[PDB]
């Protein structure tokens, strides 16, 4: 019933290491009970605990031009649109008025699909890069 | 006949200019040089003499210097005058002109 | 010839649109866009001069504007006007026409 | 010309029903639809009005409606009126017509 037992469970079943059980105490206070919680090596000597909120997920950008912050190169953005496709995007045709909206209301635009071929790609660049437009893919 | 630049076509062809590509769209997105392929609308800037489908007379080309027209997508030949890109076409391969 | 959009085809060249795919059946199925493939009933929307296969005068074309005839399934040409889609075909290329 | 269900058919084009096929025959074995084919023998059902082969008269083609004949093994083109196949061939391409 109370966040002590779970500490106590857990330092019990690691040989009495109170930060083990203490740490899965966060992580299930954090996360909840049921949540995920995932053991990984360290490059460090001390344990730690990350928590990972919102939908992150593995894949990165697919052109490293469209960082707008350098400081830790990385790509960001406030209130942006989000066009989300299981089709690979590769027609000029299938990317302009996407940017229409995203040019009109004066909005980024995050494109989330299973690829980007070049035509578009080179839109996107081209656009990102000469006029300034807020967009990744 | 009409000559444009030094040059004058012989029989039915009819030398025109491409339309300018479009390099931005209504909305303001760029586009970029590569994917714009070729422009199927030309104004014509040169006629031939015409050709001799009958005996007798010989036939005035249909389109006359300064008339757009739509163009088919093969059938051109490039023709360099002063270092400008121009194409020759038959007359009976134009598609059809815009009038106003 | 008939001029439909400020475009007016050339010789005996036919410029048509294509009728609207069916969406649902007669009894109320409806119908994927992708497996329509292309409709072969048109209406005419603009016509050219004519040929000119026999010496001397020139040969009004079969159709007239606002006739609704039946497409073979090659040999037409996309034309964009206003950013929406005609076909022109040949005065011969076109099977036969509904008569009401 | 003559139209069949407002279908007229333009220059020398033919549009006519094939038969129907057989499928017993003259000793009473009934036979599979799938290894008929298709039936060389129609009737015509809808005529142009004809070609310009010669300048000035236009020439009434050789069948008319009401004519049994027989078709070649290409040469068609599938004409949908009324959910129901029709053919529509030239009138050239027709081998020859049953007299009586």
């Amino acid at each position: 019933t109370t966040p002590e037992e779970i500490a106590q469970v857990a330092t019990i079943s690691a040989n009495g290491d109170k930060e083990i059980g203490n740490i899965i105490s966060d992580a299930m206070k954090k996360v909840g009970r049921k949540g995920v919680i995932t053991v990984k090596d360290g490059k460090t000597l001390n344990d730690e605990l990350e928590i990972i909120e919102g939908m992150k997920f593995d894949r990165g950008y697919i052109s490293p031009y469209f960082i707008n912050t350098s400081k830790g190169q990385k790509c960001e953005f406030q209130d942006a649109y989000v066009l989300l496709s299981e089709k690979k995007i590769s027609s000029i045709q299938s990317i302009v008025p996407a940017l229409e909206i995203a040019n009109a209301h004066r909005k980024p635009l995050v494109i989330i699909a299973e690829d980007v071929d070049g035509e578009a790609l080179s839109t996107l660049v081209l656009n990102r890069l000469k006029v300034g437009l807020q967009v990744v893919a | 006949g009409q000559a444009f630049r030094k040059f004058l076509p012989l029989f039915d062809r009819v030398l025109v200019e491409r339309s300018a590509a479009e390099t931005v769209t209504k909305g303001g997105i760029m586009l970029p040089e590569k994917s714009q392929g070729k422009v199927l609308q030309a104004t014509v800037v040169a006629v031939g003499s015409g050709s001799k489908g009958k005996g007798g007379e010989i036939q005035p080309v249909s389109v006359k210097v300064g008339d757009k027209v739509l163009l088919p997508e093969y059938g051109g030949t490039k023709v360099v005058l002063d270092d400008k890109d121009y194409f020759l076409f038959r007359d009976g391969d134009i598609l059809g002109k815009y009038v106003d």
